[PDB]
């Protein structure tokens, strides 16, 4: 708390809609009891890859934001909203947090709506003519949708940005609202990750994987964070951003990749690989996701590892993964003060080639 | 705090490739518009888009498998390639270098994603779609395999998905980097490549023109999708300087806003929010701007919404407001950052380019828009618009070095 470099981002909030439910509780209460949340698909989804998935339960758009503007919202949007709503209200709906023009959003995606985008696509290869789509649907296929949604639901003018890298794009947004943040262009920041569970990316996914391996289990949802700066924060802080650094694994060797982010992310924030007290892989089902265990199973005392379930319990959360990944560490964190002061490491790989890795202090 | 210049220019464009072709483009008024060949255009009713003529791959990349990429990666690819070559800058020079690698986008490989439908459709299985095109349809892949073809693994490979404002996004965010200390290149700019996605949304919404793009033209009629790369390299002074670089011009400041309002109108408290913000970034006058590159796509309500916000900055005496996309068309992700790049060009080579298919201005754009021609001028100081779905806003701010 005292301790901290000046202008050191930290986190005051969070927020998720998850495979274990709406709201930060639910999530929270799933990542301490590492519970299970694989569900046999819903048939309205036709057919899949594969018939597991982790959904979020009971998640209904229009049950959840209302009649307005939500018959033809996609789902991905539909997340972030109510991930947004859980972070800056209370439970009653009374505002937690206090916003302005000089509060940033920054949203992470793997590639948005894809659900949308196929549905669009569809249409104009089957309906009479190219462009004989459903129109409504159009607002909510921009990749930036969920986060512009985001801003006309909260009256957010502030810098408003969204930004792509799967699996690593919940750390490639807070890095980047740390930054701009480190350059006044925001004084606060809602940053996270969303991904959505779709019969498109679930089939993409498949077809993506390395040929012979089974199909995904795949989960979605959103988490969000509210990040201040430490000198400034109008709440208190649950943990300090310390670093958070990236590579590209260009030489496909995912383990050397994390490795080597790690220890620098490690070495930029002043903190020596054994004080690490939570780590907590994205647990991809890949290749490059058993390298990044191995090599943090290396990297870190074991107990650093054990210390919060895995990420697999969620399935492969596409975009939401670092975000889940920081949420995990805060919730497993909150309600033990043995966390207290404690380094967490997150560390994430995607299928592009992106690595990055994030180094927290937990304060509370 | 630290100051930060454009060291390289990388351009794959609708009007030129290369920064010589891009500004022999640029002064010409050249118009990009040709048929598309990407796809089938049957049914449209129409088949114009500004194309990347004849583009090779080869010229530009070396390392990195073609079909580990769609076109908008190869053109990310092929523009950084020039962009470090025009900056001076090898391989060896890059991979010593903790960066930042920034790519805006709006559509991404979103022709691979229609190609992997129809590959479904055909055969009435999805077993049918291709794993080679479903590995490489993320948006995230535009900056890693940037990253993968000059050898750099020290980098953030970000790319922003603010559509056509994701060019101004990424060079703001490279400033922002560089800034604060933590790198002393970033590599920006924005990709996109022509797709049926982009045509039939675009047609749907009525905003396609029928023949050309007429920014503030009275009788606009709307945009030409369009595709292309610029790459901008983002250096330290102190690194340029210390290299021997030749500056092509310095990044002053940019602004980010958030109109807060509609998911895609634009919205003219929030243009002239970011323009103010980019100003006072910039730490520049309303006075000292010599022109604006508008956002400008030659809609109806983007047009007369950009102005009003333009003279509510400026009042009504606004600066000279040209709109490149008169010649691009709208190249979505690419639009700012070839923008950005003809914005660092006028700089330096002391011209600013025009509004090209200038009949008539609207008389609700009051603003003189250098119709048709390229005019000579001292241009020191240069305005980049963007604007984009989901009212983002960003306004980039270049000066003469």
């Amino acid at each position: 708390e005292a301790t901290l470099p000046p202008g050191t981002p930290v986190i005051t909030g969070w927020s998720a809609v998850s495979p274990y439910g709406i709201g930060r509780a639910e999530f929270a209460a799933g990542v301490r009891a590492g519970a299970k949340t694989a569900v046999k698909a819903d048939a309205g989804l036709g057919p899949l890859p594969s018939s597991d998935v982790c959904t979020v339960p009971g998640f209904d758009i229009q049950e959840q934001l209302g009649p307005r503007g939500t018959a033809k919202m996609d789902r991905l949007t539909a997340l972030a909203l109510v991930a947004s709503d859980g972070l800056l209200l209370d439970a009653d709906g009374n505002r937690a947090v206090a916003t302005d023009e000089l509060t940033g959003v920054v949203l992470g995606i793997t590639m948005g709506s894809l659900e949308n985008v196929t549905d669009f696509l569809r249409q104009s290869y089957t309906n009479a003519r190219p462009f004989y789509v459903d129109a409504g649907r159009i607002p909510f296929g921009s990749l930036n949708h969920a986060a512009g949604a985001t801003a006309i639901r909260h009256d957010l003018k502030g810098p408003n940005t969204t930004v792509a890298g799967g699996r690593v794009s919940g750390l490639l947004a807070l890095n980047y609202a740390r930054r701009l943040m480190g350059q006044g262009r925001a004084t606060k920041y809602l940053v996270g990750s969303a991904e959505e569970f779709s019969a498109a990316h679930a089939w993409f996914e498949h077809t993506a994987t390395a040929s012979g391996d089974p199909a995904p289990l795949l989960g979605e949802g959103c988490g969000l964070f509210l990040v201040e700066q430490a000198e400034a924060a109008e709440r208190p802080p649950l943990a300090a951003v310390l670093s958070v650094e990236t590579r590209v694994d260009i030489d496909d060797d995912p383990g050397a990749a994390v490795t080597a982010c790690a220890r620098r992310a490690l070495r930029r924030a002043g903190v020596d690989a054994g004080e690490v007290w939570a780590a907590v892989p994205c647990a991809a089902p890949t290749a490059a996701g058993r390298a990044e265990h191995e090599a943090l199973a290396a990297l870190v005392p074991a107990d650093a590892l054990s210390r919060v379930p895995s990420m697999e319990l969620l399935g492969d959360t596409g975009a939401a993964s670092a975000s889940f990944q920081i949420a995990a560490v805060l919730a497993a964190a909150e309600a033990d003060a043995d966390s207290r002061g404690r380094i967490a490491l997150v560390c994430a790989v995607d299928r592009d080639g992106a690595v990055a890795v994030a180094v927290l202090r937990l304060i509370g | 705090r630290r100051r930060v210049v454009l060291t390289g220019f990388g351009v794959i464009s609708s009007i030129g490739t290369g920064v010589e072709e891009y500004t022999a483009g640029l002064r010409a008024g050249r118009s990009g518009a040709r048929p598309i060949t990407r796809f089938d255009t049957e049914g449209f009713g129409q088949n114009t888009a500004c194309e990347v003529p004849d583009f090779e791959p080869g010229r530009w990349i070396h390392h990195v498998p073609l079909d580990d990429m769609g076109r908008a990666g190869q053109y990310a690819v092929a523009a950084a390639r020039m962009a470090v070559d025009d900056a001076g800058l090898t391989e060896d020079d890059l991979g010593e270098r903790q960066a930042v690698i920034t790519v805006g986008t709006t559509d991404g490989e979103s022709h691979d994603i229609a190609v992997l439908l129809e590959q479904e459709l055909a055969a009435g299985d999805p077993e049918a779609m291709d794993p080679v095109l479903a590995r490489r349809i993320n948006a995230g892949r535009l900056s890693t395999v940037i990253a993968r073809e000059l050898r750099m693994p020290n980098v953030e490979a970000t790319t922003v998905t603010t559509a056509c404002a994701a060019g101004n996004y990424s060079v703001g965010y490279g400033l922002d980097s560089i800034r604060s200390g933590e790198v002393d290149i970033a590599l920006c700019g924005g990709a996109d490549a022509v797709c049926r996605k982009a045509f039939a949304l675009f047609k749907r919404f009525g905003a396609l023109t029928p023949d050309v793009v007429r920014p503030f033209d009275k009788d606009r009629q709307g945009i030409l999708t369009g595709e292309g790369a610029g790459i901008l390299v983002l250096e330290s002074l102190e690194s340029a300087l210390a290299r021997g670089a030749r500056i092509h011009a310095e990044v002053l400041g940019y602004g980010l806003s958030c109109d807060a309002a509609h998911p895609t109108a634009p919205n003219r408290d929030g243009i002239a929010r970011g323009i103010r913000l980019a100003l006072d970034d910039a730490g520049v006058e309303q006075e000292e701007i010599d022109f604006i590159s508008a956002h400008g796509t030659g809609t109806k309500a983007n047009d007369k919404t950009e102005s009003a916000a333009i003279v509510d900055v400026y009042g009504d005496a606004p600066p000279r407001t040209v709109a490149v996309k008169s010649m691009l068309g709208h190249s979505m992700g690419a639009a700012s950052a070839l923008g950005a790049i003809a914005c660092g060009l006028a700089i330096e080579h002391g011209f600013i380019p025009p509004t090209i298919n200038h009949r008539e201005t609207d008389p609700d754009c009051p603003l003189d828009v250098v119709p048709n021609r390229a005019v000579e001028a001292d241009v020191r100081i240069v305005q980049n618009n963007s604007s984009a779905f989901a009212g983002n806003n960003a306004v980039l701010i270049l000066g003469t070095y």
